[PDB]
């Protein structure tokens, strides 16, 4: 769909005021909602991980790429490997104040059986 | 291309995070509310590779705006236009991982 | 001659020339550059006059951000401290010292009108050295034009105030961004009318050049980078310059009516002092080179406040450093090694 525009992050504040410094996000008024949902570390909980995935991938047609930490991830590792459809684009983007590993990938997993 | 992502992008952050506090202050607050256009979004590009439907991305890069008067205050102006671009250029590179992924 | 001067502000010259004598040259730093580890980093540390507070503390999380906030407090509490042990002038003069922060505390706090920001988590982040215990931002209307007068009355801010009445009802990046400004330039000139009137004789040479320095470094980056990612008119491009820099009263003029590149490179390079918009790695870290050279050069006299003054920004330069190698340690981007200086 041509609505596979706006790009979602759910990411620590360190990544998510550089990505909207380079200019992919912006203030959506007509509810108010912003392209991301801000994650602070040690006081943001899982479900609303979980509640903010849902609103982006099922609720929301204009996400078209989803960034989210590693860690964040972890809080909904199972809704992530469970929901496999190729409208969101899902992408475990790396995170600051953690050196990324390139193999907890939900999306590498089914790269990792079949070579 | 996985795992060079993968650090590619820490180094950028790094490069920012270096930058954030040449300042001294706070970036992070005005910059969650300056943002209100958007240029580096996507489009949905066809190539049937076999006679097989394939809605590809293609970065829209638009160079004009990113974030509107959030430089020039004194003393950060500058130090943020030099990372920034890292990011520019990562998004655009990060793109065509998810386009890969469909 | 400075003989009137111990008489209230001896121990004052004795703890600022203390901490001095504490300061941790380039010899310390090369030593901390080759660790590797945060535990390694923090052992080392540990070793100086510095540390000793820092590690054994944690449980071995020692991140940059971590890093900058533990080094940080000990100087505050350094400054509390001599707070604690002030003078009747001294404590007059401290509020000087503390106005350019609550600016940027207050600046933050109007921002967080429609986002909520509380004022404890702000506190966590922002300068407390601005905070002030009678600031009820988060508790009344926390409208910028119903929160004018309730900060008004809480911090005798009201005199820097140059026509803030109007067009401070906007809650927009260009209102905030003007506020800063122009609560600088006030804040500056008030602060330089004050030292040039009321100081003792071997401040007032040593106060009024390095103000003069800030402000010209202060009003350079309002104009080098009011091209980069906005635009403005010229009117707007004065009225936020300050009215003497205290170097140049000519040039701040040439920049103001210019609005391209090389309609400022002259008014700079004219003074052959520094280098029109070159020799340029990070710019902040260049006008921290050039500035400690003068802070050093502060640091000879002993008869002044300039000696307080200079060790303010000597120990945040200190962080500063320590930032600067915490940043390639723990991120593992060994490339800000040598992104450091010691003049001490």
């Amino acid at each position: 769909a041509e609505k596979r525009t706006l790009i979602a992050v759910i990411a620590d504040e360190d990544t998510t005021t550089g990505l909207l410094l380079a200019g992919i996000g912006q203030i959506t008024p007509e509810t108010q909602e912003k392209n991301f949902f801000v994650y602070q570390e040690g006081k943001t909980t899982k479900e609303e991980i979980t509640d903010k995935f849902n609103h982006f991938t099922e609720e929301r047609d204009d996400i078209a790429i989803l960034l989210i930490n590693q860690h964040i991830a972890e809080n909904i590792r199972a809704r992530v490997d469970s929901f496999t459809n190729a409208f969101p684009a899902i992408l475990e983007i790396p995170s600051k104040d953690h050196p990324y590993d390139p193999e907890k990938d939900s999306v590498l997993k089914r790269v990792r059986k079949l070579f | 291309a996985k795992q060079k992502m993968g650090r590619v992008m820490q180094t950028a952050a790094f490069s920012l995070a270096e930058v954030s506090y040449a300042t001294g202050e706070n970036i992070g607050y005005q910059v969650q509310e300056s943002v209100s256009t958007a240029r580096f979004k996507v489009r949905a590009r066809q190539e049937n590779v076999s006679g097989v439907y394939l809605s590809q991305f293609e970065s829209y890069i638009d160079p004009e705006i990113n974030d509107f008067r959030l430089t020039g205050l004194g003393r950060g102006g500058q130090q943020v236009q030099r990372a920034k671009e890292i990011y520019s250029r990562a998004v655009e590179t990060l793109v065509e991982l998810a386009s890969l992924q469909t | 001659e400075g003989v009137y001067f111990n008489i209230d502000n001896g121990f004052i010259e004795g703890v600022v020339r203390g901490y001095r004598n504490g300061l941790l040259s380039n010899n310390q730093y090369i030593n901390l550059t080759q660790c590797d580890t945060l535990e390694d980093l923090k052992l080392q540390l540990s070793s100086t006059d510095y540390g000793n507070f820092l590690s054994s503390v944690s449980s071995e999380s020692l991140t940059t951000s971590l890093i900058q906030e533990y080094a940080s407090s000990k100087l505050y509490h350094e400054f509390n401290y001599i707070r604690d042990q002030s003078s009747g002038s001294t404590r007059k003069f401290m509020d000087y010292i503390t106005y350019g922060y609550m600016i940027d505390n207050v600046a933050l706090m109007i921002t967080g009108t429609i986002h909520d920001r509380d004022k404890g988590e702000i506190l966590q982040r922002c300068h407390p050295l601005g905070w002030f215990d009678t600031l009820p931002t988060l508790s009344v209307a926390t409208d910028l034009e119903s929160l004018y007068e309730t900060v008004l009355v809480d911090t005798p801010l009201a005199p820097y105030f140059k026509n803030c009445f109007d067009t401070a009802e906007e809650l927009d990046d260009m209102n905030i961004e003007i506020i800063r400004n122009k609560l600088y330039k006030a804040y500056l000139e008030d602060f330089y009318n004050f030292v040039t009137e009321e100081i003792p004789e071997p401040a007032k040479e040593c106060m009024q050049t390095l103000l003069g320095f800030e402000a010209d470094r202060r009003s350079i980056n309002i104009a080098l980078n009011s091209l980069q990612s906005s635009d403005i008119d010229p009117d707007l491009k004065s009225d936020l310059l300050p009215n003497i820099g205290k170097l140049y009263p000519l040039a701040t003029f040439h920049l103001a009516q210019a609005q391209d590149f090389e309609g400022v490179r002259a008014a700079l390079a004219n003074v052959y002092e520094y280098r029109g918009f070159l020799e340029t790695g990070n710019l902040e870290d260049h006008f921290y080179q050039l500035e400690m050279e003068l802070c050093r050069d502060a640091f000879t006299q002993q008869f002044a406040i300039s000696t307080v003054w200079a060790w303010m920004k000597s120990k945040e330069q200190e962080v500063r450093n320590i930032t600067w190698i915490a940043e390639c340690i723990a991120q593992n981007q060994r490339e800000r090694i040598n992104n450091y200086i010691s003049v001490y």
